[PDB]
């Protein structure tokens, strides 16, 4: 499972992470959670089955497959977005759970 | 709501050591327990899960054959045993529950309560 | 109730972990366990509806079922005890009988659920595929994970693989 | 000299049936009385014989 | 050459109701109403009831001269009487709290 | 409810007194009735567990139900007729709508149970007996006494005869 | 529960306004609703019997609920409230639960009804008819409106369109 | 203490009639069918009549055929064989059989698991 | 119906009894029932429906089918085994239940 | 819809009136109810769905279908059975419920 | 029974409203119809509603000019004429149909039928 590294956004504007697999294709099936961390408070959920967001969550975190790969979209980024994203698949054919390298958002 | 882990600490290289995991405020017997740990500086990585009654029991390829995961409904308590731990095994574990319906329990389900974590060194 | 829970399909599926129905398909690509997400959820939604209705239904004021008679009042005592009595006795065999009638009723409903899938998929692959019995589907066409993914959509392209279909046939 | 569970003014009930069309007043463990003229269950098909 | 699937009829007259239609008639059914007795006085939990023929409660317990016959019994599960027994209160009187004593009197250890 | 008793079986057979449901075949050896043991043992085994969980699920505690009470005491036997009527009338009602809605599902389990038996033979021979309809199939090869018993038993083999049913069909 | 009502027919028909299921045709002679008068009217009756069954099977005797008791009489109230309590909490779960499985019975008879008939005319037209999915049938040979009037009555002649239907098949 | 009675039985003349009663104590008598069996001095078990437990069903064997009528009557828990044209062959011990009913269903194939002690008849000038 | 007239077994050993149709196969639809019979007493129930054991029947008894054939199996023969014993066989289409012959067994 | 303007017929008779389409067939799903009314008396249903009669409608009173039309026959005719008769039938094309022109009974 | 009430002299291209009130019956578990008889000529079906009068249909005739509508708790049912021509002077009637507990549908049999009012649109 492959993230971007690093990626930034400006105040206000929209960035889309990106969760991709090594050989293959991000699709429903793999129930992608996405995580916000920030060094060193535990990991806090923020999207799950690409769509579903719990509550206390701001509306403006989005969730959808754009393709093969799974997208997490924040439109309006704040200041306290500025963290690290990590993002669940679930494998069935060894039966695992793998997340993402993380990627460091830097609000500008 | 809240999760709590205990154990951890420095431990030899080839040793072994519990991590314990008490829930308090809800139900324990109705969710799944997972365990994740973060190195220093490093991503997370899955470790382990158990089912609501303990008859299943899943595994990473990394920790397959060293660690155990067992539950204690009565106490409240989920357990991750470690053997055979060499320095790559220095993180931070933590225990994530899995948000599940009332009506069905399942392996996929989402990791949305965490705990502060605790944190191992295995060093000499 | 509808043979399919343990009728054509004998049992179940423990590699499947992330859902109460779903698909096992196998072509070049690989092989893999998917559930129905639309299936499991409505599924999920019935029983959830079921059990609130049950649980959520009794509702009860705020009363005290203790009471204190003196020797020479017998006649309210024993009123007092068949009332309460019969309360039991009825609330006791409705739950008794309620429990057992609706575990018939859920596992019926997951069987038809079951059914229902599998003649959905019948439906889609109307000669293209060959039934084998035990729940599965072999095509006469070769099928990749698009058309897997096709498949357990809802969108099957039938006049796509028609003529390799009939050829293999 | 005859030992039963249920009694009646007019008699006594042996019998495990839950439910009972006698008397609404009785002494011991008795079935429940009802004002159904029958209960009958069905264990078998419909009978339909060419 | 042929095999057809089908089921069992026979000549049974048994009836039953059913929420959807009324009065089918059904190859075997069973019986949750019991509406026949045996027409005796039996014994219930092990114990005899305790006979007052041609006695009342008051009578037997106050000691009617003509409803002495009566066996001395150490116990009785229920008492059977008679409607309008004759022989109660030979002289004429009011019985205090007379059904809190037939009550406490019905079953005695 | 499944469209088998009164569905495309319009009539029972009085000729098979050994079961509830069974095959009726026809060959050059004979003709006669036979019962499905599984099906009807199965359906035997539910049906017995149903009345038994109505009958014995009702367990009655010592009690007596007649109180005397004076001319003065009217409120209490007013009191005491209120609650006799009042279990008399929940009891009744409760009889006899259960009794109605397992009449129902008694009925429905047997529909189930005699189509469920008509899809499992269907599936076993394929192309290798036609339907004429009415709940019988027309064989397209010579059929004896041990491939009915196969096919009655559940081991029938299609690849045997799959070639000589297909020069007659 | 039998994938009809909402399976692989989506939406009902507002045109046909004479019955609950039906038929809807398409010839040279015409298009128009019909509806089943068979199985309307075997549904209405058998819904006016459970309806009738719910209501009826109440029946309840001349009682008054209301009573008086003094002040040094709390105990009395106190066990007359239990017992109307008692009683309205059961009559309440009782009806609420009722109401609810009848009603989720009622639409699985409605959808039994749907597939029943759609397999009746499944049945009937074996292979003279395609199959469009929608529970539509498109027939290999003209059917006029004598063809459809038998169609819909029970009464189809397969052998007369047999060799037509080859012809375009 | 379940158990069958038969009685009815004697010397009677080749073209006479005869009428065996099987009274059942101990077990509900309206819920198992009711067969006859006989069994000559020195031969075999013979199977001859069966009736269902309400009686509307009835069953010969082919060589009693047409002579033997079984009839029960539920209300007095006995079941009766009238036994017509009675012949020299006839001469036999009469056994009644009940067969082991289940609580759901009762069939003609239910196993004979009650026999009663028997009845003599006897056929002759 | 077709019995073996009589058959003889040593105390303590193992023996077979067969029950066979004179022109067909006996197969679990015939339903075969095995009954012994003191020479005086009314017979007993032994085995039904070919592998069932009524109530204070012995272990030792056993029934199955060979082949074409129903098998009565007697494992350890006592002394109290010496009796008749008769099958019955339920044949569909005349609609009867037809008892056999009759086996003598000797201990 | 149309109908026959007039017929008659003696006392104690047999009369059947039809109701037929101007193009097509008539049959049970077109659900033909017939009205009889007096000039100066709202109508009085007598047969619907073509065999259904209310209660009080004298037994005489029949319906039927017969060659694409629906037939109202009454057996029997009585001096109060002088009126005029409409047949009411469905259309589920346009959908409606269309009266027949109407017939005049002479008895 | 049903009563009809609320006609009388309309000039042309007139309005008029018409209502029914049905008394010893349901109001609500019925369908209603209208239907209108001229003097020397036959019955017309008009109109119907449906029970709750969720459902509204109509003749080619009076399509478009006329407009049935129900009012169940004053048990009544309303026909509004608009722009009245010379051709409806009839007698209008109101016709309940025969309506199942279970279902009511748009083919119920007419069984009662109200007295009726006469409308006469003339100058």
């Amino acid at each position: 499972v492959i993230q971007e590294p690093a990626m930034s956004v400006s105040l206000g504007g929209t960035v889309t992470l990106t969760c991709a697999f090594t050989s293959g294709s991000v699709t429903s099936s793999n129930y992608p959670s996405w995580f916000q961390q920030t060094p060193g408070q535990p990991p806090r959920l923020m999207i799950y089955k690409t769509n579903n967001r719990p509550t206390g969550v701001p509306s403006r975190f989005s969730g959808a497959i754009s393709g093969n790969k799974a997208a997490l979209t924040i439109t309006g980024a704040q200041a306290n977005d500025e963290a690290d994203y990590f993002c669940n698949l679930y494998k069935s054919s060894p039966i695992a759970l793998i997340f993402g390298g993380g990627t460091h958002l830097t609000v500008l | 709501e809240k999760l709590v882990e205990s154990g951890g600490g420095l431990v030899q290289p080839g040793g072994s050591l519990r991590l314990s995991c008490v829930g308090s405020g809800f139900t324990f017997s109705s969710t799944y327990i997972n365990w994740v740990r973060q190195a220093p500086g490093k991503g997370l990585e899955w470790l382990a899960s158990i089912s609501t009654s303990g008859g299943s029991t899943y595994y990473a390829d990394s920790v397959k054959g060293r660690f155990t995961i067992s539950r204690d409904n009565s106490q409240n308590t989920a357990y991750l045993q470690m053997n055979s731990l060499r320095t790559e095994d220095t993180a931070r574990y933590y225990s994530a529950r899995g948000r599940a319906a009332l009506v069905a329990t399942f392996f996929t389900d989402p990791m949305d309560l965490w705990g502060p974590g605790v944190e191992v060194v295995v060093s000499s | 109730l509808f043979g399919a829970i343990a009728g054509f399909i004998e049992g179940g599926w423990t590699g499947m972990v992330d859902g109460w129905y779903g698909y096992h398909h196998q072509n070049e690509q690989g092989s893999g366990y998917a559930a129905d997400q639309k299936s499991t959820q409505n599924a999920i939604n019935g029983i959830t509806n079921k059990v609130n209705s049950v649980i959520e239904k009794m509702n009860t004021q705020f009363t005290a079922v203790g009471k204190e008679f003196n020797k020479l009042e017998r006649r309210m005592e024993n009123l007092n005890k068949k009332v309460d009595d019969g309360f039991i006795d009825i609330w006791t065999y409705n739950a008794e009988l309620l429990v057992l009638l609706e575990n018939e009723r859920t596992l019926d409903f997951h069987d038809s659920n079951v059914k229902n899938l599998y003649e959905k998929v019948k439906s889609q692959l109307k000669n293209n595929a060959k039934e084998i019995g035990n729940g599965c589907f072999e095509f006469y066409h070769k099928c990749n994970d698009e058309c897997m993914e096709s498949v357990k959509n809802g969108t099957y392209d039938y006049p796509k693989y028609s003529e390799e279909s009939k050829l293999n046939r | 000299e005859c030992d039963a569970k249920c009694q009646t003014p007019q008699g006594a009930i042996n019998s495990s049936l839950p439910f009972q069309n006698v008397h609404p007043v009785t002494i011991g463990e008795c079935p429940k009385y009802v004002r159904s003229a029958k209960l009958r269950m069905v264990t078998g098909l419909r009978n339909i014989p060419s | 050459d042929t095999i057809c699937i089908g089921y069992h009829a026979n000549n049974s007259t048994d009836t039953v109701d059913t929420v959807l239609e009324k009065n089918v008639t059904v190859t075997h059914s069973v019986n949750l109403l019991e509406d026949s007795h045996n027409g005796k006085l039996c014994l219930l939990k092990g114990i005899a009831p305790l006979q007052l023929g041609n006695c009342s409660v008051a009578g037997w317990i106050l000691g009617n001269p003509e409803c002495e016959l009566l066996i001395s019994r150490e116990s009785w599960s229920y008492i059977v009487e008679k409607p309008n027994p004759e022989n109660g209160t030979c002289y004429p009187g009011h019985f205090a709290d007379y059904e809190e004593l037939r009550e406490q009197l019905s079953s005695v250890s």
